[PDB]
């Protein structure tokens, strides 16, 4: 029997190569979403029946949200589990710095000839930048538009819950109190998700 | 220049020897058109639909637009540094900070000075 | 030569000196393997221990099956100790922690 | 998702 | 016959074809009938379709009698292939020719309508399976006293280009009164043999497999019982001297019509601009991108030109992007201006 | 020996007739060798020679 | 014959089969230029394909320009109504007399 | 599938839509003059 | 044994190393 | 070495993750201090890529479902090694003249007497002497074949269709038969290969 | 003219080493063929 | 089955009537 | 987590053909002919052979020696002195004069053909050595067009860039052209392999085949990424149960009848028509065998063809190995009557 | 030289014949071409019983044509190489066919290709099943010559009405 051993040059040469484009007959010139169709038919077809509250007439709109929060919150989790490792923070800061030189060179050249055409050295460079922690060297100002931005896209989502959920003895009255919590906690968790990350 | 009468031209057709069923009545071709109208409009009207809900909510904030009419929030301020505990210590602040930190602000607030 | 003239060879002795379904058949129908285990989450993997009087005397050897439903027939009429094992009814939550992991 | 896993598996 | 392709080399037949016969083309051949019967509506005089050239007076008259024949739908046509002063012929243009019968001559009749799902009374697929088999001659649950079905499946045709698109089958059952319901076979069941006979345990697990295999096994011919004097017989070929003259009753054509296999129509093109708002994706956006040329027909490789127009554009939009009105003039000059360039092109 | 394998060579290849800038050389292979492991590798081999 | 000039001098046909039965000469494999292809890209030419094909044109430029009349009046009739055919006409029409025409070369 | 275009599009306009429309309550140009003063 | 032609190079390497 | 146990002990079920193999492999080693036969089952798990067919299968190298299927009833497959998804093949095909002990002066002369002649076990057709491709041939051993390696799309029904299952009932119902009426055990005809006919060597391949 | 084998190419490694290499005596009577 | 209302006929291309033409000239030529 | 297959193809895309299982399945592919086996792989082999560099440090030494022709360390003059007679008879004698021909006739390939890498038939010189780096080698192979043979190398016919001529933009680049797609078509096969080895869906959706026709559902998609992670990949329920899939693999290869075949009056099984020393003693007749009828016939009719000092190309037509061999020894003994 | 008459027709009442639907068309012959239509439409259950008692002579199903990138027979289009022959086409999925019986009578039918019941009777019983080959119209290798042809002239009154398409001899 022989001794093998670890191959070390040129491995796998059709790895790292996009053939992609190519053999999808792409640039000279198959479909998905059957995917989702299929995964709400699913659970519309099967719904796991709440015969604890007696087989609801929703049901199905119970467990479709069930589904759209349970993948929200699966892709958040990963998230901030992921950006919770320090490593992964400090790749963070380094793509962070190198956006920001980069942005500094496109705004130079951009400005520069938008101002011409109006009516027509490692301390300094990244060095101070990479040693110090991001809460000193990041304006409080760009916190505060991130902030203003986050909460004026999510602002309609407690009259859009119960928009959706209110449309298409005890009926319309054991549910309205508690989608209108459902709404209200709903739009606090989705800023204290901003909080968390 | 050949003339080919008509009866060599049109078909004569009886609706008597067609099957039972095969003649199409009124009410059958009403159906049938309802149903042609319907299955030529039904997928832009879903698209239609889906797009107006999202639109409606664009609208809503639109109408929300700014800050008028919003009291200020003792549990949310404007600030996610106010909302938390975070301040900056001995481990990271160094002088030439200040520096990076007046480039920032100034690239933040807009103005191309440094 | 005659292990350096094929021009086409690979891995020819790590393929083969290995079991495949046709050979494990074989060996089963010879009465050449002791004992047959299923392993695996699926069980559709046996870890074959062939009898002193198969060729190359008594090893281990892993077979990957396919969906033949006359196997264990085979197994059966040929006097094969066939164990599976355990194979824990909820699946979902006998592959949850371990899929955490 | 593992309420939804035996409705989804199928 | 149709298949097949032969060559024309000898004179006078190729000074009729030049470089090839005329392509006769005109509105398709699904449509070709639409604006004359929309002219014939409400009525109007309308031009008469001349007949073919192919055939004289006596097969007009024999057409108008009796009816087509495979040879008066067929046409030939030939594609040149060489001209004069070819070195294996010489004089002989060497012309290929092919038989043909056109789209057209089925015009105008087209698959059933498919129905308002919506709106018609729905069957269960145990209901559908349970009549299926009461009409299978070959089955224990026989019924010869059974009222005719009409069963007419669909598939759904605009499950990538439509959004209310559907993945197995829809079987419309008409009934003797004229009352027709629907049966769902979204999925397959219990993948079975078509000519599995057991019903399967737990009846949700009826899908459209079982289904195929009663619509199978129904059409099985049934046999007189000269099979005592055919699987026996006397001598020499009794398949075909005592067995083929014994005849046979199909026995479903009495009960079932399972008149088509009909497709449900697309009235969304699938690569049109209303499939693209059905289902945006950003290929489909790069795919409209790289169609907006047609006017950069310059020098603009590697050097200039498009190497700095898309770099002398952001200060036509950083620069614009500040302020309100200016903004909102020139987002209406460049939403004209994207309106009426591909408009020309 | 080495006869054999000549002729080796030449029969194999001659089944064709059987049918019917140091500085830029530097920092490309150094560039090419530390970013191997990365996305950032796929940007280097649009910078060769042109190898049509 | 190539081989047996060449090596023939101090070989044997032994050896000149031997050479024989490798293939070609170094060719295209062998960065060389085929004999396929070199006897077909540039000797293909000849002394400008005798003076633009002279042997043809001499003879189509006589006879051609020899047929400077018209040939016959008698049946100019016939190219009058077939004038009038090509303006009294649907370009569908024209296409029915072209398959016309055809159907009746064919049979 | 219509939420993440839309989505994209509304936070292009509401990122618009505090650095032009509705900034800071007319308070920018002392702010821009802050920052002069301040990088001495 | 049956080497591929990679293993065939190292072969040949090997035996042109060996001695030296 | 199963580790079957461990859901029933701990909560943890490890046999979704342990390599009985690999541990078989690592305690024969260790019983025959022979470290090799679990480095290189180590190693092939790690390097799988590597073991890639990179050996035969150059330039889009696909027959057809329906190719592969005449193929395989034609048996002149000699492996079919069925990947971990269980929807695409490698299918190693021999090539014609490496198929069998014929003596064609193509193949590699791996087979000599001592006149250094190629050895031929073509053993005639007693049914068919006007037909030599009816004739009877051992097969090649493995190891000394030259073989085309193509790839094949499987459907998603392959296993449902039972085209495998039937050509393995096909090929495991013949083969050393006692005869009562003139002694002897007898291999048939039926059980001996043709001229180019092999015997299908069917492996599965782990995802794990 | 062509590609073809030869008996001169002497592809035979049995050849090639009985004939220069490997000189031995071999003590045996043949059994098979 | 998988049965349609409409088939597509799919109704630069100069090429496709090229290697149409040569592929019948070449089997002509042959041929005869 | 985001991948999901078709539940009807089972993320294959092709389905099993519904005639025949043609006009309704897919085109075949280039390889399906057997005819055209050997001289596709006689090519493929003839490219590869200026690839390989197997024989590297023996071709290298060779170069170095007719490089520099002033060597050493002879250190014993071989004796080697038998090529006895051109008489007696045998085989020993004819091998042993072949093989002592060895210096002249080396002497000749050396001067009909010369080095290889004076020739540019292999790769040439040092260009690819292993332990130098990844990237060296890259560079190297991209310099000139090392990573092509010379028989689709563009600077060999660009002299004759007038008129085209050998059509070196219409032959040359097409072959160049078909030899890229050929060898990009096997990159996407292997990464198709290597997504199928981990059980994962293959990137690359290859159209149907000849057996095989696009999924009902899919049109031959397969899979596709989704916001809705899979709950199969997820918690490791993604494979089913061995014995599941025997049991539904049993039941639907044993249909059962639950009619007795008299009171329905049904006399045949399912299916039309109804009424109705070889393949039980010997077993069929190879069916993809026939070609090879000529080459097995001329191998039995002349067993020196099994001769171990002689190898073929290799084929089955009149051109090409066996066939090719016989005409060319038959043409010799028939002109070396007339010479 | 051929008729150009005009007149009011009433057009036929729309018919419902189960396997195809409509069918008014009064005329005998259709426009653009001018062979007669197919009026007779036959049953999935007729067909069958024609196929089996013999009173079926051929079967014809028209045919689509194929996609270059559904084609398997070589490397993909995107790949760079040559453009390659245009594949085979396909068989009609929408199930067009028509139905030549042994008195000369031609019908039409919706029969799926691949459709197992007719497919075993088409095996067993010999019927002559074809494939109508392609409209030049739609045949892809014929597309540029439909082009050219409708987007120029024809005559550009040069000589006279007697040959047919004369590129090679300007109109
Ligand atoms: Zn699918
Ligand atoms: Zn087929």
């Amino acid at each position: 029997q022989s001794e093998h051993n670890v191959k070390i040059f040129h491995n796998s040469w059709w790895t790292h190569l996009n053939i992609k484009n190519l053999v999808n007959n792409q640039d000279m010139v198959f479909n998905s979403e059957f995917i989702n169709s299929a995964i709400i038919k699913s659970i519309n077809n099967k719904t796991l029946v709440e015969n604890y509250v007696y087989s609801p007439s929703s049901e199905k709109e119970t467990m479709q949200l069930l589904l759209m929060s349970s993948s929200i919150l699966l892709h958040l989790c990963a998230i901030i589990s992921l950006v919770s490792i320090s490593q992964v923070r400090c790749f963070v800061k380094f793509h962070l710095i190198l956006l920001y030189k980069l942005s500094n060179v496109y705004n130079a050249i951009l400005n520069q000839l938008s101002n011409k055409l109006q009516k027509n050295w490692i301390a300094y460079g990244f060095l101070v930048e990479w040693s110090s922690d991001f809460i000193t060297i990041i304006p409080e100002n760009v916190d505060i538009y991130i902030w203003n931005v986050f909460s004026k896209i999510y602002r309609t989502i407690p009259l859009s819950f119960i928009s959706t959920t209110l449309g298409p003895n005890y009926q319309k009255m054991v549910a309205f109190p508690i989608l209108l919590s459902l709404s209200h906690l709903l739009h606090r968790r989705i800023l204290y998700l901003f909080d968390t990350l | 220049r050949e003339a080919i009468p008509a009866e060599l031209l049109l078909v004569k057709e009886d609706p008597s020897k067609l099957p039972a069923g095969v003649l199409q009545t009124r009410e059958q071709l009403k159906q049938a058109q309802r149903d042609i109208n319907w299955a030529g409009k039904r997928e832009q009207v879903f698209a239609a639909v889906a797009a107006g809900w999202h639109l409606a909510s664009f609208a809503l904030n639109l109408a929300f637009w700014g800050v008028e009419g919003m009291p200020p929030d003792r549990y949310w301020p404007t600030s996610p540094r106010i909302r938390l505990q975070i301040r900056p210590g001995r481990y990271g602040n160094m002088d030439g900070g200040q520096r990076v930190y007046m480039d920032y602000l100034a690239r933040s607030e807009g103005v191309p000075l440094n | 030569g005659d292990a350096n003239s094929v021009k086409t060879a690979w891995r020819t002795q790590e393929v083969l000196r290995e079991l495949s379904y046709t050979q494990l058949w074989a060996l089963v129908g010879e009465g050449h393997v002791a004992r047959v285990r299923f392993y695996g989450p699926e069980k559709n993997k046996v870890m074959a221990t062939t009898r002193a009087s198969a060729p190359g005397g008594e090893r281990l050897c892993k077979v990957v099956l396919p969906p033949d439903p006359e196997l264990l027939d085979h197994l059966v009429s040929n006097g094969v100790v066939v164990d599976t094992g355990v194979t824990e009814d909820d699946r979902l939550r006998a592959s949850l922690l371990v899929q955490m992991l | 998702l593992a309420l939804l896993t035996p409705t989804l598996l199928t | 016959s149709l298949t097949a392709e032969r060559f024309i080399t000898d004179a006078k037949e190729l000074n009729a074809t030049g470089s090839g016969l005329p392509i006769i083309d005109g509105p398709d051949w699904e449509e070709q009938h639409w604006a004359a019967l929309k002219a014939m509506s409400a009525g109007r005089p309308v031009a008469l379709p001349t007949p073919h050239a192919k055939f004289g007076p006596e097969d007009l008259q024999r057409i108008a009698a009796s009816g087509p024949r495979l040879e008066d739908l067929t046409l030939e046509h030939a594609e040149r292939l060489a001209g004069p002063g070819q070195l294996p012929t010489a004089p002989d243009g060497v012309a290929l020719a092919f038989r043909y019968i056109p789209r057209s001559v089925l015009g105008d009749f087209r698959q059933e309508v498919e129905p308002d799902w919506r709106s018609l009374p729905a069957m269960s697929p145990a209901e559908l399976y349970a009549g299926l088999r009461a009409r299978n001659w070959t089955s224990a649950h026989y019924d010869p006293a059974a009222e005719p079905w009409r069963l007419q499946v669909f598939s759904c045709d605009y499950k990538h280009t439509g959004v209310t698109g559907w993945p197995g089958y829809r079987v419309v059952v008409t009934s003797r009164g004229g009352r027709r319901r629907w049966v769902d076979l979204a999925e397959e069941g219990e993948l079975v043999q078509l000519t599995e006979q057991a019903p399967p345990a737990s009846p949700a697990d009826i899908g459209y497999s079982h289904v195929f295999a009663q619509l199978y096994q129904a059409y099985e011919p049934r046999y007189s019982p000269e099979a005592l004097a055919a699987l026996y017989g006397s001598s020499s070929s009794k398949g075909k001297a005592a067995a083929a003259a014994a005849a046979q009753h199909d026995t479903p054509a009495l009960r079932h019509l399972d008149v088509s296999y009909h497709g449900t129509g697309s009235a969304v093109a699938p690569g049109s601009g209303t499939a693209f708002l059905m289902q945006p994706s950003w290929d489909a956006v790069t795919g409209a991108i790289r169609w907006g040329l047609e006017r950069s027909g310059l020098p603009e490789l590697r050097a200039l030109r498009d190497s700095l127009l898309p770099e002398w554009r952001p200060p036509a939009l950083e620069l614009n992007r500040s302020n309100n009105n200016l903004g909102v003039v020139y987002f209406a000059v460049c939403l004209t201006l994207g309106i009426v360039i591909p408009a020309l092109r | 020996l080495r006869s054999r394998m000549f002729l080796n060579f030449l029969t194999e290849r001659n089944k064709y007739y059987l049918n019917s800038d140091t500085m830029f050389r530097d920092f490309w292979v150094w560039s090419y060798n530390n970013t191997q492991t990365n996305a950032f590798n796929q940007n280097l081999w649009w910078l060769l020679p042109n190898l049509t | 014959d190539s081989v047996e000039q060449e090596f023939g001098g101090d070989y044997s046909e032994a050896s000149l089969e031997y050479i024989r039965a490798l293939g070609p000469k170094k060719g295209a494999p062998f960065a060389e230029v085929d004999p396929a292809e070199q006897a077909a890209a540039l000797p293909p030419s000849q002394a400008e394909c005798e003076a633009a094909k002279a042997v043809l044109e001499n003879y189509k430029r006589d006879i051609d320009a020899l047929k400077t009349y018209r040939p016959s009046e008698q049946e100019r009739a016939a190219i009058d109504a077939r004038r009038a055919l090509a303006l009294e006409a649907t370009p569908e029409e024209l296409t029915w007399l072209k398959m016309r025409e055809y159907y009746a070369t064919q049979r | 599938r219509y939420t993440v275009p839309f989505m994209v599009i509304s936070g292009l306009f509401w990122m618009i839509h505090t650095w032009i429309l509705d900034p800071l309550p007319n308070k920018f140009r002392r702010q821009e003059f802050i920052r002069y003063r301040r990088e001495m | 044994n049956r080497n591929s032609r990679g293993q065939v190079a190292e072969q040949v390497r090997a035996i042109l190393d060996q001695y030296d | 070495t199963y580790m079957d146990w461990t859901y029933r002990s701990t909560g943890v079920d490890l046999s979704a993750v342990w390599d009985p193999e690999l541990w078989i492999r690592f305690r024969e080693a260790v019983a025959q201090n022979e470290p090799a036969i679990f480095w290189n089952k180590l190693l092939d798990r790690v390097q799988y890529k590597e073991n890639l067919p990179q050996a035969g299968l150059v330039g889009d190298m696909r027959i057809s479902y329906a190719k592969f299927l005449e193929l395989l009833k034609d048996q002149r497959v000699k492996r079919l090694v069925v990947y971990g998804d269980m929807r695409t093949a490698v299918v190693e095909v021999p090539h014609p003249w490496s198929a069998s002990v014929l003596g064609h002066p193509a193949t590699h002369p791996f087979y000599e007497d001592s006149a250094h002649n190629r050895v031929s076990m073509l053993r005639p057709n007693p049914a068919a002497p006007e037909d030599v491709t009816q004739w009877f041939c051992a097969e090649m051993p493995e190891w000394d074949m030259e073989k085309y390696r193509f790839y094949v799309d499987l459907p998603g029904d392959f296993w449902e269709s039972g085209v495998l299952q039937r050509h393995l009932a096909a090929q495991r119902a013949e083969g050393a038969v006692w005869d009562p009426a003139s002694g002897q055990y007898i291999l048939p005809y039926r059980a001996q290969k043709k001229v180019f006919q092999v015997s299908t060597e069917v492996q599965l391949l782990d995802p794990q | 003219t062509s590609l073809r084998g030869s008996k001169q190419f002497l592809n035979s490694l049995t050849i090639l080493f009985k004939h220069q290499k490997m000189f031995k005596k071999k003590t045996l009577k043949a059994h098979k063929w | 089955l998988s049965v349609v209302s409409n088939a597509n006929l799919l109704t630069k291309r100069l090429n496709s009537y090229l290697i149409y033409v040569n592929q019948n000239l070449k089997k002509f030529i042959q041929l005869n | 987590l985001l991948q999901h297959k078709c539940q009807r193809c089972k993320g294959a895309g092709v389905m099993t053909c519904p005639a025949c299982l043609c006009r309704v399945c897919g085109t075949a592919c280039a390889w399906d002919a057997e005819s055209e086996w050997m001289e596709r792989w006689g090519e493929w082999e003839s490219r590869l052979a200026y690839y390989d560099k197997a024989t590297g440090p023996l071709m290298d030494e060779w170069y170095e020696d007719v490089l520099n022709a002033g060597n050493l360390e002879e250190d014993t003059p071989p004796v080697e002195d038998d090529p006895p007679g051109p008489e007696v008879t045998g085989r020993w004698a004819e091998h042993d004069r072949a093989l002592h021909k060895d210096k002249k006739r080396m002497a000749a390939l050396m001067r009909r053909w010369g080095h290889p890498y004076d020739a540019d038939a292999n790769l040439g010189y040092q260009i690819v050595d292993p332990t130098a780096s990844m990237g060296e080698n890259v560079w190297n192979m991209a310099q000139v067009y090392n990573s092509l043979p010379p028989e689709l190398n563009p600077l060999r016919t660009q002299h004759l860039a007038d008129r085209g001529g050998g059509n070196t933009q219409a032959a040359v680049e097409a072959a160049r052209s078909a030899f890229d797609a050929q060898v990009v078509m096997e990159a996407a096969l292997l990464q198709n392999l290597e997504a199928a080895a981990q059980d994962l869906p293959k990137p690359h959706r290859l159209p149907p085949t000849a057996g095989t026709v696009a999924c009902n559902e899919c049109g031959g998609a397969a899979w596709g990424y989704s916001f809705f992670p899979n709950t199969a990949v997820m918690f490791g329920l993604e494979r089913p149960f061995w014995g599941d899939t025997l049991a539904r693999l049993s039941k639907y290869w044993n249909p059962t009848q639950v009619a007795d075949p008299a009171r329905t009056g049904q006399l045949l099984p399912y299916g039309e028509g109804g009424l109705r020393a070889l393949e039980a003693v010997v077993g069929k007749a190879p069916a993809t065998t026939g070609r090879y009828r000529r080459d097995l016939e001329l191998l039995l009719a002349h067993p020196e063809l099994r001769d171990g000092a002689l190898r073929v190309p290799g084929g089955w037509g009149p051109e090409g190995g066996l066939q090719t061999y016989l005409r060319g020894q038959q043409e010799e003994q028939a002109r070396m009557q007339r010479r | 030289l051929p008729a150009r008459a005009t007149a009011v027709v009433a057009p036929l009442p729309e018919k419902n014949y189960g396997s195809l639907r409509g069918g008014r068309w009064p005329f005998l012959y259709d426009n653009v071409y001018g062979l007669p239509v197919v009026r007779q439409v036959a049953s999935y259950g007729e067909v069958l019983e024609g196929i089996r008692t013999g009173r079926i002579s051929q079967v014809l199903w028209f045919q689509a044509p194929r996609a270059v990138t559904a084609s398997a027979a070589a490397p993909p289009p995107g790949l760079g190489g040559p453009q390659q022959p245009q594949p085979p086409p396909l068989a009609s999925p929408d199930g067009r066919c028509l139905v030549r019986f042994a008195n000369g009578q031609v019908k039409q039918a919706v029969i799926p290709p691949g459709e197992p019941r007719i497919s075993q009777a088409l095996q067993q019983y010999g019927t002559a099943v074809s494939y109508i080959p392609l409209e030049p119209r739609y045949m892809p290798e014929l597309a540029a010559m439909r082009a050219r042809g409708a987007q120029e002239a024809v005559l550009g009154e040069v000589d006279t009405g007697a040959v047919a398409t004369p590129v090679e001899l300007p109109e």
